């Protein structure tokens, strides 16, 4: 699916996922025994970072808005890490919609 | 791609098609702003069809 | 403050924390169905707190709910899974055996073969898989011209 | 996971559990839960020995229902490493499913035909067996008893003439208990399953422990013509919603844009008028709605970390 998949947070491998059920939609990771669990709120990044297609590295970072928070997630397969990195995309375009839309209002 | 609205269109997509405005009244002030909404509408497959 | 015991306010106690609170064949089998992983949970620590698994994890291995893994100095069980198949002893030795005498044609060779007897072959021979001016006038304009060869 | 999928999947575990013993199961079912699977981690999940896990492996591997893929693996703080991975080719376990069935039943078929023909003969001491057209060459003169050659005794009849119920009774067996493998089969052969490779197999991995040192990854080396045997297998919506004021503020920016169009095409001056004299080119109202507004509200009152990285 377009919604999951592996991926190595903070040197340890685990289950990344997309959760858009939930307003707002957020990122949970968690890692295999479940003794580490990371959630990034999808509002709060600005840009979204991701290793071009010719280098062996597979690693995808969400910048966060404001000493920014910085939250990297590296892949074992490109294809994943595409499928994952487009749903992204059109949650953080969306949300910089939503905040410009206030703004200028 | 950018597509432009107005309050007479939404009143307009409202009248022609009660759908619409049934999953309008029920999410803008619950979930998510209005615009974030008719961005999903636009995307859906429901305004495809 | 150690983890490894746990308190009751209501008469004030200290009682034994068990790592897998497993007293019933129903909550380990769906202890086993939860695991995320295909890491066996050990009987060592499985029977620690419950009075008697043996007993109860040989019958689930007659019912075929679990697989598990036993030792070889005598039977007795350790790791043990969810068994997400079917039955676990479904055919008879007469037909394992014949089983392992067949032994398969080079795999180069073998859809041919199957092929020929008349059925579908769900492969292909490997063998198949076709793994795909001069003298310039002005150059005042050095970096200026962008190539618009075709349109 | 493709419905499809999960038939193969079925299949395989019900050829595992009836055909190969216990262990077989957990190695295979390992790698059915997770994708390519490190020996290390294989190891470790199943809590085995490498010695047994050696004739796991093997066996699984000579039948085909598991595939081995090695790659040089460089970690960063320790020197270079072989690392082997194992997965499953569903093409290829198939085929040696779909074989291995037709093979059993049609050894058991023949076995029918062979013990339904005459008996045979054997002789006690030398222990050669003699077809029926054999022993009427050896006969005695006293046309009485089959002799044999090498020791000139007479020849014992041979077995299997009451086994004629038995081998049907077991082909009776058989293809009932080997009933879902058919069944699955009909249904692979009606869809199409896609070949899998180290790399694709990589994109459903459950990964198995936290840190794990195999890293689960396919950097295929640059411009390597090599090839080994059996390696290959065959936008952005944004919505604007315009108010009354904004409506006017876009008139005005069309108005503009097209008073800039006229002005692209109007002539220049010098083509406008004759230029011969000229000299040659060279070097309170708010009281008031107050007052109103208290006075109908009278009335209504009385009616009432530093890498390479783009931009996505
Ligand atoms: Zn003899």
């Amino acid at each position: 699916m377009s919604h999951s998949g592996a991926a190595i947070f903070e040197k340890v491998s685990g289950i990344i996922a997309i959760n858009e059920d939930v307003s707002p939609a957020e990122l949970t990771w968690r890692s295999t025994d479940g003794d580490k669990v990371h959630t990034v709120v999808l509002s709060t990044i600005d840009k979204l970072q991701a290793t071009p297609a010719s280098s062996e590295k597979m690693m995808l970072r969400l910048i966060g808005k404001v000493k920014p928070q910085r939250h990297m997630f590296s892949f074992n397969n490109r294809t994943v890490m595409d499928n994952i990195k487009m749903t992204l995309q059109q949650i953080i375009s969306r949300y910089k919609d939503a905040d410009i839309y206030e703004e200028k209002r | 791609v950018n597509v432009n609205l107005s309050r007479e269109k939404i009143l307009n997509i409202f009248e022609n098609y009660p759908i619409v405005k049934k999953a309008y009244t029920d999410n803008v002030p619950k979930n998510f702003k209005e615009p974030e909404f008719w961005a999903r509408f636009f995307s859906s497959k429901l305004f495809r069809k | 403050k150690l983890d490894r015991i746990e308190f009751d306010p209501k008469k004030g106690t200290f009682k034994y924390l068990s790592t897998y609170d497993v007293h019933s064949p129903s909550e380990l089998l769906k202890l086993l169905r939860s695991q995320v992983t295909f890491k066996g949970i050990s009987c060592k620590d499985l029977k620690d707190g419950w009075p008697q698994c043996d007993e109860t994890i040989n019958q689930l291995e007659e019912d075929s709910k679990i697989l598990v893994l036993r030792t070889k100095k005598d039977k007795t069980p350790r790791y043990v899974w969810y068994n997400s198949g079917g039955n676990l002893k479904c055919i008879d030795e007469e037909f394992v055996k014949m089983w392992e005498n067949v032994q398969l044609p080079q795999f180069a060779e073998l859809p041919r073969k199957l092929q020929d007897l008349g059925l579908k072959p769900a492969s292909v021979d490997p063998a198949t898989i076709k793994r795909q001016k001069g003298k310039i006038t002005n150059t005042h304009m050095t970096g200026i011209l962008k190539d618009y060869s075709h349109r | 996971d493709r419905p499809i999928d999960d038939i193969v999947k079925n299949l395989l575990k019900f050829v595992v559990r009836g055909f190969y013993g216990g262990s077989f199961v957990l190695v295979l079912d390992a790698i059915l839960f997770h994708s390519v699977l490190a020996e290390d981690d294989l190891k470790q999940l199943l809590s085995i020995n490498k010695t047994e896990l050696g004739p796991l492996i093997a066996r699984l591997r000579s039948d085909r229902l598991i595939s081995i893929h090695k790659q040089r693996e460089y970690p960063p703080n320790s020197k270079s490493v072989e690392r082997v991975y194992y997965y499953v080719k569903y093409p290829h376990a198939i085929d040696a499913i779909k074989w291995k069935v037709h093979q059993v039943v049609q050894r058991l078929k023949d076995d029918l035909d062979k013990n339904s023909e005459p008996n045979g003969y054997m002789c006690p001491i030398c222990l050669t067996k003699y077809t029926q057209l054999e022993a009427v060459q050896l006969l005695n003169f006293d046309r009485t008893e089959f002799l044999c050659s090498l020791c000139d005794e007479p020849l014992v009849e041979d077995d299997s003439g009451k086994k004629n119920k038995e081998k049907q009774d077991k082909l009776n067996r058989l293809m009932d208990q080997i009933q879902p493998i058919i069944d699955s089969l009909k249904k692979i052969d009606d869809s199409r399953i896609e070949e899998n490779t180290f790399e694709i197999a990589l994109a459903r991995l459950i990964p198995p422990q936290n840190q794990s040192h195999a890293a689960y990854t396919y950097n295929p080396k640059k411009g390597s013509t090599m090839f080994r045997p059996g390696d290959s297998a065959p936008a952005t919506l944004h919505i604007n919603i315009t108010t009354a004021s904004d409506e006017v503020a876009q008139r005005e920016l069309q108005e503009r844009q097209a008073e800039e169009k006229r002005k692209q095409n109007a002539v220049p001056e010098w083509h406008k008028q004759s230029t011969i004299g000229k000299t040659a080119l060279g070097r309170e109202e708010r009281e008031n709605e107050k007052t109103l507004n208290d006075y109908y509200a009278a009335l209504a009152k009385k009616q009432a970390l530093e890498d390479e990285f783009e931009d996505v």
